RNA sequence: CAGUUGGGCACUCUAAGGUGACUGCCGGUGACAAACCGGAGGAAGGUGGGGAUGACGUCAAAUCAUCAUGCCCCUUAUGACCUGGGCUACACACGUGCUACAAUGGACAGAACAAAGGGCAGCGAAACCGCGAGGUUAAGCCAAUCCCACAAAUCUGUUCUCAGUUCGGAUCGCAGUCUGCAACUCGACUGCGUGAAGCUGGAAUCGCUAGUAAUCGCGGAUCAGCAUGCCGCGGUGAAUACGU
């Protein structure tokens, strides 16, 4: 992205805007991989695909603009 | 000055459609009033453009098709109504390009 | 195929040298010519102006000195052949003599390889030092084996 | 997966920048060529048997 | 208008130049360049000033090229090819000893094309040594 | 850089490592030092009865390798090594050649 | 030392002396040098009294050693510490920032 | 200001027909023949330079994955559809190239020289904006007219001065642009910063007979983006071949 601007999941957005919206849900799965963490859309608990199954990784508060889907392990190490 | 003087240019595939074609092309100039002129010859283009030659090893040693198509113009000068609607009448060749461009 | 000769080269920008020219010809390296001409106009100026004296004198002087004789031409049977006496011929003598007074010179060491090409032609026109030195250096290695390899080729 | 892979890439892409070329007689990728309308294979065999002016080659 | 001078329009290497001697006294710089406008210095002048200096050595009469094409040599050798053929036109019978000297034939030493898998048409391709 | 080994429609058993390893460690028992050595093996009795080898070994400054089939696939390597004998005494001898002679 | 930097030039170029310390570097030393107007000027270890003092100010008013190390701590750091995509290569040895992992390897792994 | 514009078709250039080089001619050499040495003349001399053109056969060489096809095998899955990933991983060895190790160099200022190809689902002028990459709108070009376009090595002055550096450039960080459904695995480009290792590379190995090597740039096929490859294009302009 450029200007305008960081490009939200629209699915995940829609899960952010109701989870984040109220009630503060639980991590499942979330298959998207093309935005990042959002601003209200912290906290919570993306599962995404790491391939073969899912990956709890956290909303956390420090990669602000930073990858949703660079959180997670593309491929399986390690290693010799 | 002159007058926008009305002249169709010739795209061929080969080289004698272009000529021939623009000598019979020169036929109808000849009648139709007077003042056709002659064989401005274009810059006679090509395309060099070549493929891997072999099914799937052999990377070096390809092949180069390469197929240029270029043809000479014409440009009538005295104007000739009744000729210049009569060049619609055009017969040959099987592979040339007339436009009438004026 | 037989012995299928090659072209030399014009008179120079300054002035009307042809051996010279053929030390303009050495003169660059990677094709540039214009660079090679300027630091061999440069030689030229910086030998002729300073240490004042001509130019064809000083380079048929250092070359005059540089230009070998004799020369070193392997063969054997086989293991542990014969370093034979091979002596030089004309145009194998001003090329020795270039390849010996320019891949010396230019490698020195001064502020520029220009004027210290310069120098080392300059210390060559004492009849020695690089390029001299290797003109006895060739020229006493043959001779050395000049008793036995002569009178074989 | 000639029928699927062919007929797939004949179909609707998904973006805009989905629609990738294809092959034009025989529906291979890599390199169909875009002024010719044709593969390097179908190029070489249709081209040498008469497709349009012309041969091809050995100026330059 | 002026004396019958040279014109002749010569190649060398994809640089034809049109050299126009008139009568003159030796000013050689073409295209409203000098010689050492167009292309200084460079000591090479001398070569595309060589030509000139054969048919004779030399008139001068006056020298106007016009050079497009080429480079270095290719706009200063045909300009002296030019001049030199075109030259050949200035004096009939120059060309008795000035087609001894060289000065003409148009050497044409362009780019040989590469073949399909060469590096720059004398460079080979490769080897893989053991 | 010595004795990489690999095969088709094969396994990379160590005791078919070892086995070509040991046996292809004749040359380098024998000569100078070199660092060389790969080797290609395959094939099976699918028709035939084959098992293609070929083991390449361009060390001395001049490239050397053979070639030979059989079913029985051990005995075969057997068969690469002794071909390489030759190869490698004959890059040896004709160039350790004293026939040398000035004026006798 | 220096009068202006911490460790600065002395008897050396004034837009390499201004790309000495770590974040002051050629292109900003000439431009922020450029706004104080040396360009070598006097190309060793003369400006001013009240010149030198001049990049104290324009010179001291920029950064940083220890913010540069700090941004670096934060983001080697702060990516090794909040994740991460970055961190995994940030630290696991094999290339980061982008390369073949057969590649030449000069960065982190070599030979 | 501008071949730009009345004018002009001399020159250059454009592609058709031809002409021109074939041992033609002369002096010889040579068993007269074959050829070969030398010279004139010519733009060009002994198949002018280059390309296309690759003999039966060899290697059970390469390709059932460009395509087609004998058999065997699968078929409510070895088939078909979709998201994400991988093909880009990484103790290590190679293979081919790029950029360097530097003063014939490095940074700047000014000037000069090409050829070739592409451009309508496109090229994009000028103008302004942004250091910047690029953005905005928009004349023109279906193209020997217009655009891509400015060539770069090179020449003239300042300066760095022998040192891991005012050389070189990775790595990596922050900050922007463009492309796209989306640039984190995984596009490139730009800014500021950072400044590895390298001071001409072992045994050995390579390509090269002149517009060649080497070297400096440009265009294009793929292609939304993606070249240090590939294919063409021009610029600077070498040394040597004693001989088998």
């Amino acid at each position: 992205s450029l200007k305008k601007g960081p490009f939200v999941d629209g699915h995940l957005m829609t899960k952010i805007e109701k989870l984040n919206e109220t009630d503060k849900k639980q991590v499942v799965k979330t298959w998207s991989r093309r935005s990042t963490i959002f601003p209200q859309f912290i906290g919570h608990t993306i599962a995404v695909y790491d391939g073969r199954k899912h990956v709890p990784v956290f909303i956390s508060e420090d990669m602000v603009g930073h990858k949703l889907g660079e959180f997670a392990p593309t491929r399986t190490y390690k290693g010799h | 000055m002159a007058k926008q003087k009305i002249r169709i240019r010739l795209k061929a595939y080969d080289h004698r459609i272009l000529d021939q074609s623009a000598e019979k092309i020169v036929e109808t100039a000849k009648r139709s009033g007077a003042s056709v002129s002659g064989p401005i010859p274009l810059p006679t283009e090509k395309s060099v453009y070549t493929i891997l030659r072999a099914v799937h090893k052999y990377k070096d040693s390809r092949e180069q098709f390469e197929m240029r198509t270029h043809k000479r113009l014409i440009d009538i000068v005295n104007p000739t109504p009744q000729t210049v609607d009569a060049l619609m009448r055009l017969d040959l060749p099987s592979g040339v390009d007339i436009e009438i461009k004026l | 195929k037989g012995p299928v000769a090659k072209r030399d080269v014009l008179p120079d920008p300054i002035y009307n040298s042809k051996l010279v020219s053929r030390l303009i010809n050495k003169m660059m390296i990677d094709g540039k010519k214009g660079k090679s001409q300027t630091i061999l106009y440069k030689s030229f100026d910086i030998i002729k102006e300073r240490t004042g004296n001509d130019a064809m004198e000083v380079f048929e002087q250092a070359l005059k000195n540089i230009m070998p004789v004799l020369e070193v031409k392997a063969r054997r049977v086989g293991g542990a052949n014969y370093q034979v006496p091979v002596e030089v011929r004309p145009e194998r003598r001003t090329t020795l003599g270039l390849r010996w007074l320019v891949n010396y010179a230019r490698l020195r060491g001064e502020k520029t390889m220009e004027e210290r090409l310069a120098n080392e032609i300059l210390d060559a026109a004492n009849n020695t030092g690089a390029a001299v030195k290797k003109r006895e250096d060739t020229h006493k290695m043959a001779e050395a084996n000049k008793a036995f390899a002569h009178y074989r080729w | 997966a000639k029928k699927s892979m062919i007929a797939k890439q004949q179909r609707t892409p998904k973006f805009k920048v989905q629609e990738y070329t294809r092959c034009e007689r025989c529906g291979r990728p890599h390199s169909v060529i875009r002024k010719f309308k044709l593969c390097r294979i179908c190029f070489r065999e249709l081209a040498y048997k008469g497709q349009i002016p012309g041969v091809k080659k050995a100026s330059w | 208008m002026a004396q019958v001078q040279y014109y002749g329009t010569g190649r060398r290497k994809s640089s034809v130049a049109r050299v126009r001697l008139v009568p003159g006294e030796g000013r050689i710089v073409v295209n409203n360049r000098e010689i050492s406008e167009h292309i200084p210095s460079a000591a090479l002048i001398e070569d595309i000033k060589q030509p000139l200096t054969l048919t004779e050595t030399a008139g001068t009469y006056d020298v106007l090229v016009n050079v497009h094409g080429g480079g270095l040599s290719g706009q200063a050798g045909a300009i002296r090819h030019g001049i030199a053929r075109a030259l050949l036109e200035a004096d009939p019978e120059y060309r008795t000893t000035l087609k001894r000297a060289g000065l003409l034939t148009r050497d044409a030493r362009m780019k040989e094309r590469k073949k399909y898998g060469l590096k720059g048409a004398r460079r080979a391709p490769q080897f893989s040594k053991r | 850089m010595n004795y990489n080994i690999r095969g088709e429609n094969i396994e990379v058993t160590p005791a078919l490592k070892d086995h070509v390893e040991r046996k292809i460690g004749k040359l380098e028992r024998y000569f100078d030092h070199s660092v060389d050595a790969d080797v290609n093996v395959n094939l099976k009795f699918y028709n035939d009865k084959e098992s293609k080898v070929e083991v390449t070994i361009p060390m001395t400054d001049l490239a050397l390798r053979s070639e030979v089939h059989n079913e029985d696939m051990y005995n075969a390597i057997d068969l690469a090594t002794n071909k390489l004998e030759r190869q490698i005494r004959k890059h040896k001898t004709k160039v350790n050649r004293k026939f040398r002679e000035q004026e006798s | 030392a220096r009068i202006a930097g911490v460790d600065i030039p002395r008897d050396k170029r004034v837009v390499i002396s201004l790309t000495y310390i770590f974040g002051i570097g050629r292109t900003t030393a000439q431009q922020v040098l450029k706004e104080a107007g040396v360009s070598e000027d006097t190309r060793v270890r003369d400006l001013t009294e009240e010149e030198l003092g001049k990049i104290r100010d324009i010179i001291d008013k920029l950064k940083v050693e220890g913010d540069l190390r700090r941004e670096v701590s934060l983001n080697i750091k702060r990516l090794i510490e909040i994740g991460s995509y970055r961190g995994i290569r940030h630290r696991r040895g094999l290339p980061v920032r982008g390369q073949n992992s057969k590649n030449n390897a000069r960065t982190r792994k070599g030979p």
